[PDB]
């Protein structure tokens, strides 16, 4: 549904404006859930081959870990490139077309009508 | 200790007991013997306890809340002042039950105090009663197990309606 803002640019995966955003910090929690994702994919390694689960293959359980929080912070950047695109792209139609967005008069509730519908 | 105007009692008249038998009364006796044997260990008691606090004091206050604007003078949908309108409604609400309470008490304390008088030495204790719980009646009455500032203010709004065309239907 974003068909015509990527075709200037095709097969970006992280353009140039996404430097503009503040990036994720390394202590995201998300980032902490994708390591924890990582941790589990090792245990599971280590359990379906019949393996010691806490103790065989501490090099492999890392290589885990790190593949799988490098990847969740790259998704994470592009996730929060495309929302960052979606709520400017949102901002900028509201401020160019105010005619279809008029100004509704809040009215107070002095005067304003409420049906009453008593419990009994 | 209480407030002597919000918890009314008139004074009492406790009559001189007349003797007309030869027969000593056994309460006198009971009653000296109480005083000699408990009034005086529980007052000593409780001369020392506050002997005690009287040593170490220390105060604790009352809270209060100033006024906001209600739940008329705010726009629709805005939940920043709103919502302090209805926390202050629900405060008062708290507050105005605890007005029925008292009232409720000062009405049985009557009776029981009044005795077999209760039909004729209480008439102004039941008239306010009667009064408060009309009001009562009238602003919290029928509103549901979810009321808000809004359902009691469409409820006035409807009330003064009714008002309005009781009054139009009358002139």
């Amino acid at each position: 549904m974003m068909t015509g803002r990527q075709a200037r640019a095709p097969l970006q995966f992280l353009p140039d404006e996404a430097r503009s955003l503040p990036p994720p910090k390394l202590t995201d929690p998300r980032l902490a859930y994708i390591g924890f994702l990582g941790y589990c994919s090792g245990l599971i390694d280590n359990a379906i081959r019949r393996r010691p689960v806490l103790s065989a293959g501490l090099h492999r359980q890392f290589l885990y870990i790190t593949s799988f929080v490098f990847v969740g912070y790259y998704l994470l950047k592009r996730q929060d490139y495309m929302y960052a695109v979606r709520d400017h792209d949102m901002f900028s139609y509201i401020k160019s077309h105010p005619e279809d967005f008029p100004e509704k008069d809040k009215k107070t509730y002095r005067e304003v009508f409420e049906e009453f519908h008593p419990v009994r | 200790s209480w407030d002597k105007d919000v918890y009314p009692e008139p004074p009492r008249r406790t009559p001189a007991p007349s003797p007309q038998t030869s027969l000593p009364n056994p309460i006198t006796y009971l009653t000296k013997a109480f005083d000699l044997l408990v009034d005086r260990p529980v007052t000593l008691v409780r001369e020392f306890i506050e002997r005690q606090h009287a040593k170490n004091k220390y105060y604790y206050y009352h809270r209060e809340f100033r006024r906001v604007p209600d739940i008329t003078e705010c726009h629709e949908k805005d939940v920043l002042c709103m919502f302090e309108a209805e926390m202050q409604w629900k405060r008062d609400y708290k507050v105005d039950q605890e007005i029925v309470n008292i009232i409720q008490e000062r009405l049985k304390a009557c009776q029981q105090r009044e005795g077999e008088s209760h039909r004729q030495n209480c008439a102004k204790e039941l008239q306010q009663f009667t009064q408060v719980v009309k009001a009562y009646q009238d602003r919290y009455h029928d509103l549901g197990a979810h009321y808000s500032a809004r359902k009691c203010l469409a409820k006035q709004k409807q009330r003064m309606l009714a008002e309005r065309k009781a009054t139009k239907e009358a002139a």
